[PDB]
């Protein structure tokens, strides 16, 4: 059967070089670069007392809720700097937070292998753990709301999973990755998500059926970061090998490959502006890059952090980019 | 001419004193790493030796390139004030400091617990009130075109004992406990040469740190403080050539120039900081 | 085990026998895409300091 | 500011005060990664002091939180980051293990990852040599040669034990780092008094670098 | 979540006594609490404010010296100290839950109310029209104004819309201009721009009659309009 895996593997491939016509790069040789994406440090979010794992903006495009390791979950007025909620967690080892479409829930996980889910707008003033989702046998490393009551989740225990929250159970499980899956990104219209994991793989989920649709392998090492293009036919994945890759749904291929001699740390975390022109990933080198996702040209740089960006997100009206790191300081840039 | 290159020298040893301390307070202030209790009582030797450097050095220095104090006898006793206050609260951060290491090294479960930067706070302010009790009280009154310090017998004894000679014995104290504890630490960790190796290593460079310290608080200050001891007793008997006067009282302020040499620019993680800017 | 390997193959299968486009289609989307975008892009084309929240 | 700003910023406030206490309360919790190879003797030290098991007790003014995190049957270095900041790892090793296949031997290639890792430079290790009854139960009849074929050493109990602890020495190769290597029987109620000692002098010899004494 | 207010009865004029709230069913420590109160003819009129841990407090500048709000978390209990009790101090007082943050919905919660008998610059609120008969099923709109412009810089504009039906301790609606409170039907709809002020109700029911009340939140002394009745 590994003869019959390898054959299809083989014209996988050669399928994948019929439709290689132009590269992404031949295409774009004339569009005008842009000269140097200098975003500015406008707002610094002091309070985590830990290395910062995960944040995510909130549908507003002003707030944003962060985790670190000090076992507390805040949710930050952006504007104004100011701490809306304070969310102590049962498990201090979060390396993951979701803020819910809607704003009424955060999710959050980590090592203790649960996402637990919190309702920020309840009848007391208090934000309550709504629901605890158990199941995954590995830690969380990443979560997504799809609507308020469906959350996608990735774990270490190499799956995916779909979960209804109300009924606190897997609606669906998606196995098909052998390594660590690290991140998730769903695509603007939540049908479907790319997870990318530690078997250097990251693979197309179709969210209701449950099967992956396609497979791309273009890097060399652990996955650590993935992001839909705003349009949700491409994607970006960030690896330990210090690149970042702009695979195709539909063509089924890597477009571009965002890698820098300068660079060889890992990346932490990527995401794209509105327009999907810039890639901001964030490198274990202490600052964010911006690449010119078209041209794969390093536009600018985001230095701030005095140590390895973590995290890092675009809101959804792109006015702003926040990017959290290990010194425990979220800074919104612009 | 002649006084050219002195007023070139302590200008020189003047701007370094201001720069130094200027670079560590400015390293605390800017950054989260060194915002510790140990630090933060480093930043506070580095701003009462900054203050000696642009309040007390300037002056000193015209009355030195000048030989003889060309401003009013209210300046006089201001400046001479201000001079006893600053070095004797920069010693006294010396001293500080040395107790804020004894209690680190010989009460960790203290150091884990109860260290808090009201502690630092409550000996920054003890060794102020110090300067201030051993130089107000000639303001008090305990009592020419001079400014020389008073020669009264009682005020030199306490103040030569509350300034240098207490805190002398203080850190000779402490840190005596302090080596004392780090070779039983070496010792517990050789309680396989390699161990052996770096134990002889780690006791030569508690050798070399105790050195560095209790050396040059003493080759600053004491050559200074035994004259200001005897003088007043040999008021007629011993005189002082005003040469080796102005030699050791000039090696006492060159201690607030190495104080940040010492407790900041040798510590490894202001190195890192600095390396960062 | 062998089930491992049969579930392999039919993901490869089902995975293999799909509606694969151009890369030079991909390219010309994503390329309209952010020219048709290029104009509420924030951190492309910065806004005045009056219309950017962060000030 | 509005009135309704004002309020928020009021409770911005108090949110900011509640997590410096949290952080100055947690600044004082001494923060152990308690490590092991499958079968070892960590159930043991547990019971004497999911994903992650996270065991909080205080001993002699001490707080210490003991991060029992070998439920996690994945790779340690996507989560091993996490516990950066630990004052020491409480390394378990089954000394009646060199018989059994080799356990031991992967307990040594784990024991060499934790201190070679970048994360884990300067951060100590307590080593506990489990089990160490059943050890010298079966060292008398087998010797330490399935494990060691390189030991040439007396069949003894003592030179056996003391052999394997010096080969576990043999990792740490810095001079920041130190192995404070304990001998365990399952039946001694006085192994977090190991620790605390430990962590004490791990305390003392972070200060005495600090002075530049160590 | 209910707030209990006790203590009012009948008192001798320039007496005194204390109003007690037994807040309970939420986080009593992290709202700010009001005392309201409602002239047993007239509408509704703020009285006093403490703020979530009894940092910021605020008095209506007509019983201020002689009102003393206070709150107790541990027993989450509100009192107002009440002395020099005038023949205008009677009235039901109200104590509202309120809490602020962004995107929080102060006001949200009234408590029940307890009597008072007593023996014998700010921005101006508006509602012209007042006792306005409706008929079930039809749209009606109530309409306000402001002295200031209660829009502020920052876009927001801190305009509160409030049920008093008869017999019921009143309920927020809207909370900021144009903002449904949690469990309001989604037939009361808000507008208005600057001073002027609009409440749209879709299709009125039979538990839409009332007194509904404005209140502006911009500056502190809280105002609210003169309560335009609802009738059959
Ligand atoms: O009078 C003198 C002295 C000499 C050197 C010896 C003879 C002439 C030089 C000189 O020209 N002057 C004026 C400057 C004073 N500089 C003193 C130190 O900067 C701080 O002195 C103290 C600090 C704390 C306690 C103290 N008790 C007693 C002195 C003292
Ligand atoms: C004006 C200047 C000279 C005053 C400063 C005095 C300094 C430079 C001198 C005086 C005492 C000296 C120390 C005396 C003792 C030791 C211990 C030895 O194992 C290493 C050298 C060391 C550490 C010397 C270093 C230099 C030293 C500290
Ligand atoms: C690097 C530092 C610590 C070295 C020590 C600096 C001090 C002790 C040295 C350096 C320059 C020296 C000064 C040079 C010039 C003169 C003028 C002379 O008429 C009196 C001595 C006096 C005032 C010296 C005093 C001591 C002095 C200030």
């Amino acid at each position: 059967l590994r003869q019959e895996a390898e054959q299809l593997k083989n014209q996988i491939r050669d399928a994948r070089k019929a439709c290689a016509d132009a590269t992404l790069s031949q295409i774009t040789n004339n569009i005008d670069p842009v000269g140097r994406i200098q975003m500015r440090t406008r707002r610094t979010l002091r309070g985590h007392l830990a290395k910062i794992y995960a944040m995510h903006w909130g549908t507003d495009s002003r707030l944003l809720v962060s985790a670190s390791q000090d076992g507390k979950l805040i949710i930050w007025d952006s504007y104004t700097t100011n701490k809306v909620h304070a969310i102590p967690l049962r498990s201090s080892w979060v390396m993951t937070c979701a803020y819910a479409p809607s704003g009424n829930y955060v999710a959050c996980g980590g090592l203790d292998n649960i996402c637990s889910i919190y309702n920020l707008k309840t009848r007391e003033g208090n934000v309550r753990v709504s629901r605890e989702l158990a199941g995954h046998t590995g830690y969380l490393s990443c979560c997504r709301f799809l609507d308020d009551n469906q959350i996608v989740t990735s774990s270490g225990d190499t799956t995916c999973a779909l979960w209804d929250i109300e009924t606190g159970q897997q609606t669906t499980t998606f196995t098909g990755h052998t390594g660590d899956v690290m991140s998730l990104s769903l695509a603007p219209d939540t049908r479907l998500f790319v997870s990318g994991a530690c078997d250097a793989s990251a693979k197309l989920w179709d969210v209701r059926e449950g099967m992956c649709r396609q497979t791309f392998t273009g890097h060399e090492s652990d996955i650590n970061a993935i992001c839909f293009f705003p349009n949700g036919n491409a994607f970006a994945t960030g690896s330990d090998d210090a690149t970042c890759r702009l695979f195709d749904l539909r063509a089924d291929q890597e477009l571009m490959t965002y890698s820098h001699d300068n660079i060889i740390c890992g990346i932490t975390s990527v995401s794209f502006s509105k327009s999907g022109r810039l890639l901001l990933a964030g490198y274990d080198d202490f600052n964010c890059n911006v690449w010119d996702a078209l041209k794969a040209d390093r536009a600018g740089v985001l230095a701030g952090h005095d140590n390895r960006v973590s995290c890092l997100g675009v809101t959804d009206d792109g006015m702003a980019v926040a990017t959290g790191s290990w010194d425990s300081f979220l800074k919104i840039w612009n | 001419s002649y006084q050219v290159i002195t007023s070139l020298l302590l200008g020189t040893l003047i701007f370094c004193a201001v720069l130094g301390n200027a670079c560590v307070v400015a390293a605390i202030a800017l950054e989260r790493s060194l915002q510790n209790v140990a630090n933060y009582l480093i930043g506070s030797l580095a701003v009462t030796d900054l203050m000696v450097s642009v309040l007390v050095l300037p002056m000193a220095a015209l009355y030195q390139v000048l030989n003889k104090w060309t401003l009013g006898q209210v300046t006089c006793d201001l400046f001479i004030a201000l001079d006893v206050l600053c070095c004797t609260s920069s010693i006294w951060h010396l001293c500080a400091i040395a107790l804020d290491r004894y209690w680190a090294i010989t009460d960790p479960i203290d150091y884990v617990n109860k260290r808090t930067p009201r502690r630092a706070a409550a000996l920054i302010s003890l060794t102020w009130l110090i300067g201030f009790l051993i130089s107000i009280p000639p303001m008090l009154g305990w009592r020419p075109d001079a400014c020389t310090i008073s020669k009264d017998h009682g005020y030199t004894i306490y103040s030569t004992f509350g300034a240098f000679y207490i805190p002398l014995l203080l850190m000779l104290v402490l840190y005596g406990r302090i080596f004392r504890a780090a070779r039983f630490r070496i010792r517990k960790t050789v309680k396989a040469e390699a161990k052996r190796k770096m134990a002889l290593a780690r006791e030569r460079k508690t050798v070399k740190t105790l050195g560095i310290i209790m050396g040059t608080f003493i080759l600053c200050w004491l050559p200074f403080f035994i004259v200001a001891l005897v003088l007043p007793f040999c008021e007629s008997s011993c005189h002082m050539p005003t040469l080796l006067g102005a030699i050791i009282n000039w090696l006492g302020y060159s201690n607030s120039l190495l104080n940040p040499v010492i407790y900041a620019y040798f510590n490894k993680d202001f190195q890192n900081a600095f390396k960062k800017i | 085990s062998i089930a491992q390997a049969r579930k392999l193959v039919e993901q490869l299968k089902m995975e293999a026998n799909i509606d694969r486009i151009k890369v030079s289609k991909a390219a010309a989307d994503l390329m309209a895409y952010c020219e048709a975008h290029a104009k509420e892009d924030p951190l492309l084309t910065p806004v005045p300091a009056s219309e950017n929240p962060f000030r | 500011l509005s009135a309704e700003e004002r309020a928020a910023l009021e409770r911005s406030k108090a949110i900011e005060k509640n997590l410096k206490e949290d952080g100055i309360s947690a600044a004082k919790d001494v923060k152990l990664l308690l490590l092991g190879a499958g079968e070892s003797g960590k159930n043991t030290i547990v019971k004497q002091m999911t994903g992650i098991v996270e065991t909080h007790f205080t001993f002699k003014n001490l707080h210490f939180r003991l991060f029992d995190v070998g439920a996690q049957r994945s790779e340690r270095k996507k989560w091993i980051h996490c516990f950066e900041d630990v004052t020491a790892i409480i390394f378990c090793v089954a000394l009646s293990g060199y018989d059994q296949v080799n356990r031991m031997h992967a307990s040594l290639k784990l024991f060499d990852s934790i201190c070679n890792n970048k994360f884990f430079i300067d951060t100590s290790i307590i080593l506990f040599l489990n089990k160490k009854d059943l050890f010298g139960e079966k060292i008398k009849k087998s010797p330490l040669t399935i494990c060691f074929p390189e030991y040439t050493g007396p069949n003894t109990y003592e030179d056996a034990a003391a052999y394997i602890q010096a080969q576990f020495e043999s990792k740490n190769r810095s001079p920041n780092k130190e192995i404070y290597c304990h001998m365990t029987c399952s039946t001694d109620t006085n192994n977090i008094q190991v620790v605390f000692d430990a962590v004490t002098d791990i305390i003392i010899a972070n200060n005495l670098r600090g002075c530049g004494l160590y | 979540v209910q707030l209990v207010e006790s203590g009012g009865g009948l008192v001798q004029p320039g007496g005194s006594r204390k109003l007690s709230c037994s807040a309970s069913g939420f986080a009593f420590s992290s709202f700010g609490m009001h005392w309201v109160r409602q002239a047993p003819e007239k509408g509704l009129e703020w009285v006093a404010y403490i703020s979530s841990g009894s940092g910021t407090i605020y008095y209506a500048d007509t019983v201020k010296g002689r009102f003393t709000i206070s709150r107790d978390d541990p027993k989450n209990t509100l009192f107002l100290q009440m002395t020099s009790l005038r023949s205008e101090d009677t009235a039901m007082y109200y104590c509202v839950r309120s809490i602020y943050y962004y995107g929080s919905s102060p006001f949200d919660f009234w408590g029940q109310g307890t009597t008072l008998t007593v023996s014998s610059s700010d921005i101006v609120m508006t509602q012209a029209t007042s006792s306005v008969p409706v008929t079930p099923g039809e749209s009606v709109s109530i309409s306000c104004r402001s002295s200031k412009s209660l829009l502020h810089s920052n876009g927001n504009t801190y305009l509160y819309w409030f049920l008093q039906r008869p017999g019921q301790s009143p309920q927020l609606l809207i909370y900021r201009m144009s903002n449904l409170a949690s469990g309001v039907p989604d037939r009361f709809s808000g507008s208005g721009s600057g001073t002027a002020f609009t409440l749209t109700i879709s299709r009125l029911e039979a538990e839409d009659v009332g007194v509904y009340y404005c209140m502006q939140h911009l500056e502190y002394p809280l105002t609210f309009g003169a309560g335009t009745k609802l009738e059959l």
